[PDB]
RNA sequence: CGUCGUCAGCUCGUGCCGUGAGGUGUUGGGUUAAGUCCCGCAACGAGCGCAACCCCCGCCGUUAGUUGCCAGCGGUUCGGCCGGGCACUCUAACGGGACUGCCCGCGAAAGCGGGAGGAAGGAGGGGACGACGUCUGGUCAGCAUGGCCCUUACGGCCUG
């Protein structure tokens, strides 16, 4: 009955984040939902490379967000104060839900 | 010609970003400036010390600056007085208790950007400048390297007509991604104009 | 009892089920007839049934998403000669040869820039 | 092309007559991707000759195309900078392209208000023997074997 | 690009339709983002730099 | 059946005056079929390894047999001295001693130590190279 | 940054030829999208380029099942709305698969024409990727910048 909602924009940290929680979380007793893949968001930025004129030129950039999901079942007190004590890799943000 | 900057064009393979955090639409503007104005002030004050990178972290609410420097000793000094007032100086800048870390750079040839500003000091000292590429060239294929490449743009020697001079040696294959090419600008403030020397680093394959 | 098959054709996707039965196909709770209404090449998306002889005993099940109708139509298609394959396996021997199993893979190209849609080029006169 | 020779494209046959031609003349008659809308006025006709013709449309369709089926093009060849129409034998696959054209063209030019009669009507003239696409294959046939003569510029 | 113009942009101008945005690092006010606050130029220079997390060059 | 070393496919344009230029490639074909046999190749993706592959393959067609020369052999022998002129001239510039089944076609002078014979005729060919490597295995 | 131009070119090391400037390679035949390969040949290799390494789409596996999904069953206000499952579609990570690899004919070989098999067959479709250089090419009005000039106006506010 708690969601846990990951946020980052390197997968290769996010994943590994998400592997570590789930995986302490799992050690602590009760079941975990699984770590869950949800769309990624991905903004686009098209600009002239010239810096006067040539307005073909068109130099592409893209910002994407991943996300993912944990959602553990029956909160051990071991559990919760286990969690919101482990230190996020320099990228990843988390979010607690009910 | 006009190719295309060797950093990124390889950002996501074989790259790392200089900056290493996240934000929403909300704050990313915001954390953006401060990170550029630390950079512009590490620029400025660590420039004698031979720095060669800024990294930036943050984790909540907190910064992890990390430099990258040939020479540590110049940064440090007695009993850390020169690193204590520098790290009150980034916090006074931003109140978020910046956590600096000095790092020491292995054989110092090995890094473009370094290289790039030795040959920029000198041209500013009037060296020859063909000559000049051609020992940084080879300093830097001694020690490993299994390619360099230099460039100076322009304006050679207070010459009225500006032109390219160019040295290579080894192996640079820039269409290649797996190719761990490091870049390096610098720009030489002269008399007679400005000089822009590129240093192009090919340090092993994947 | 139940032989599936997905299929997909130019951002169009079905799912089909066949089983034994009269023969009375039905789409997104509707009926063939009904879902495609005036579209003439229709019928073909029915076409790797009856090259089997078949369309008197399966009653086909599918649902359908994404893309237009001939998009559909071609999904639908696709769908109906894996089913096929997978209930008879030896139909792949007569199925193959009259391009019933390849799916074919031409989607939309995407626009480029300094041009119009994606390979025409903005006119120019007075050269 | 320069290397290749263009692999004819192998179009599908068409569903209601099981025929290839009947496909390519449906996309002949299809104008800006309304494929649905030709074949409707392509059925439209066909049974309107059903109706006023007792045979089958198909027949009579096929007939058609075959009457406006030329054998002989001009050609216009670049000599000291000047154009001779050199008389050429069209291939089959040409035969069957200009045939499915030039009725095209020919139906759309009637005065009948709707595309359906105009195709009924093009078709029925067409396998009498006479009509619009008829005239211009003919036309098309007397331009060659007249400039004969310009015919030893062999192309 | 002149100074005073920059200095001037940063402040309440009696209305709030009368205010504008501004490249942070350069002036220009032109073609600015409000996602970064960088115009096209300083984008890109930027972008290059890696020094943008997660900004990368598109091919789709 | 000897460990004298062999060409019969094409003598390359400096074999032996370009000497180093050529255990280059004797070295990058050690390499290459060191690194096929090696459990590192699950990287370099198939079309990677084709090429290798096809590289290998030129490399073991032409440079089979002069693998073996670790420095300048200290003699030659040629089977015809105007067909294989090039080696003969290389022969000559470095001071090697050469040894020729020499024919009607041919130059005597160029030839240190000449077998005066048939350079066609397989059986005599056979006759004479079979005699030369049977005295080369006794006399060891 | 544009352009010739994603055109296929630009060179170097050693060797060899020439008194020498220089040549060779890099010319010739074939083939290719390509200085891409094969053969011939005093050349044998290499570097920057082509290609490939990267991304998207096309097929299939696993890992995962919420906010996405509904084949079977039980509810059902007819709504996947409920309980359920997560099979299927899908979402996003990691791999597999295609390399003339396998048969038939042909060629000295590169390769060519057919044939299974396969989702895809000979570059599978698209993108990123722009050599030595050419244009006194474009931009002192993105920014930086040497020189010259104004500094009660060629600076700076305000209304129209
Ligand atoms: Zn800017």
């Amino acid at each position: 009955k708690i969601r846990i909602k990951l946020r980052g924009f390197d997968h290769k940290t996010l994943d590994a984040s998400a592997q570590k929680i789930v995986e302490a979380a799992r050690r602590s007793g009760a079941q975990v939902s699984g770590p869950i893949p949800l769309p990624t968001r991905v903004r686009r930025f098209t600009v002239i490379r010239g810096p006067f004129k040539h307005k073909d030129s068109r130099e592409h950039f893209e910002l994407r967000t991943h996300n993912r999901l944990v959602d553990i079942i029956n909160p051990n007190r071991k559990t919760i104060e286990q969690l919101m004590t482990l230190d996020l890799p320099t990228g990843v943000e988390i979010e607690i839900k009910t | 010609g006009n190719k295309i900057h060797p950093i990124g064009f390889r950002l996501g393979i074989t790259r790392d970003w200089e900056s290493r955090w996240y934000a929403g639409k909300k704050q990313y503007r915001h954390l953006l400036l401060e990170d550029q104005r630390i950079r512009g002030l590490l620029e400025k004050e660590l420039y004698s010390a031979g720095l060669a990178r800024v990294d930036i972290e943050r984790a909540a609410d907190n910064v992890a600056v990390t430099v990258h420097v040939a020479k540590p000793g110049v940064v440090i000094g007695r009993g850390g007085e020169r690193i204590r007032v520098l790290r009150e100086e980034l916090a006074k800048l931003t109140g978020k208790n910046v956590a600096l870390n000095v790092q020491e750079v292995q054989n110092p040839n090995l890094s473009a950007p370094l290289v790039a500003q030795r040959v920029a000091e000198q041209i500013e000292r009037r060296f020859a400048v063909r000559r000049a590429i051609k020992q940084a060239v080879q300093r830097v294929m001694e020690s490993g390297a299994k390619g360099a490449k230099v460039i100076v743009s322009g304006r050679i020697g207070g010459a009225e007509q500006a032109r390219t001079e160019w040295a290579a040696q080894g192996r640079v294959p820039l269409h290649t991604l797996r190719a761990n090419i490091d870049y390096g600008f610098a720009l030489a403030r002269t008399t007679y104009g400005v000089l822009g020397v590129k240093a192009y680093i090919f340090l092993g394959e994947v | 009892e139940q032989y599936y098959g997905t299929g997909r054709r130019k951002e169009a996707v079905a799912r089909v089920f066949l089983r034994p039965g009269n023969g009375k196909v039905t789409v997104n709770g509707q009926d063939f007839n009904e879902y495609f209404q005036g579209l003439v090449r229709a019928v073909a998306a029915l076409e790797p049934l009856r090259a089997v002889d078949a369309l008197g005993h399966f009653d086909a099940y599918i649902t359908v998403r994404g893309g237009g109708k001939s998009g559909q139509i071609d999904a639908i298609k696709l769908g109906i000669a894996r089913a096929l394959v997978q209930y008879n396996p030896d139909y792949r021997a007569k199925l193959k040869p009259l391009g019933f199993l390849t799916r074919d893979a031409r989607v939309v190209e995407r626009k480029k820039y300094g041009k119009h849609k994606a390979r025409r080029a903005p006119q120019y006169s007075k050269r | 092309a320069r290397r290749r020779r263009a692999e004819v494209r192998q179009l599908q046959p068409d569903l209601v007559y099981g025929d290839v031609l009947v496909t390519a003349f449906i996309n002949k008659i299809m104008r800006d991707g309304k494929k649905n809308l030709a074949a409707r006025i392509f059925y439209d006709a066909c049974k309107i000759i059903q109706e006023k013709t007792g045979q089958e449309p198909l027949k009579v369709f096929k007939q058609a195309v075959e009457n406006v089926k030329p054998r002989m093009e001009v050609r216009s060849r670049r000599v000291g900078g000047a154009n001779y129409q050199v008389p050429m034998e069209v291939s089959p696959r040409r035969q069957q392209s200009l045939a499915l054209r030039w009725l095209v063209q020919a139906a759309n030019q009637r005065p009948e208000r709707r595309a359906a009669v105009r195709i009924a009507h093009e078709l029925m003239d067409a396998a009498e023997g006479k009509g619009g696409a008829v005239k211009k294959k003919e036309d098309v046939e007397r331009m060659a074997e007249a400039n004969r003569a310009y015919a030893h510029y062999r192309w | 690009a002149r100074k005073a113009l920059i200095e001037k942009a940063k402040r309440t101008p009696k209305f709030k339709v009368r205010a504008y945005t501004r490249c942070v690092r350069c002036g220009r006010a032109r073609s600015v983002y409000r996602f970064f606050g960088l115009c096209r130029i300083c984008l890109r220079e930027l972008a290059h730099k890696g020094q943008l997390p997660g900004v990368r060059k598109a091919s789709w | 059946r000897a460990g004298m070393p062999y060409v019969n496919q094409r003598w390359l344009g400096g074999m032996l005056t370009n000497f180093k230029t050529i255990s280059q490639r004797v070295h990058r074909l050690e390499e290459l079929e060191a690194l096929f046999a090696s459990p590192e190749i699950e990287e370099r993706p198939k079309k990677e390894q084709v090429r290798l592959k096809h590289e290998l393959e030129r490399l073991q067609k032409y440079l089979s047999g002069f693998r073996l020369l670790k420095r300048l052999p200290d003699a030659i022998f040629v089977v015809d001295p105007t067909k294989e002129a090039i080696a003969v001239r290389e022969a000559r510039k470095l001071f090697i001693p050469v040894i020729a089944l020499a024919d009607t076609d041919s130059d005597p002078d160029l030839v240190d130590y000449i077998i005066p014979g048939n350079d066609d005729a397989i059986r005599s060919i056979q006759l004479i190279l079979s005699r030369a490597v049977d005295l080369i295995i006794q006399a060891r």
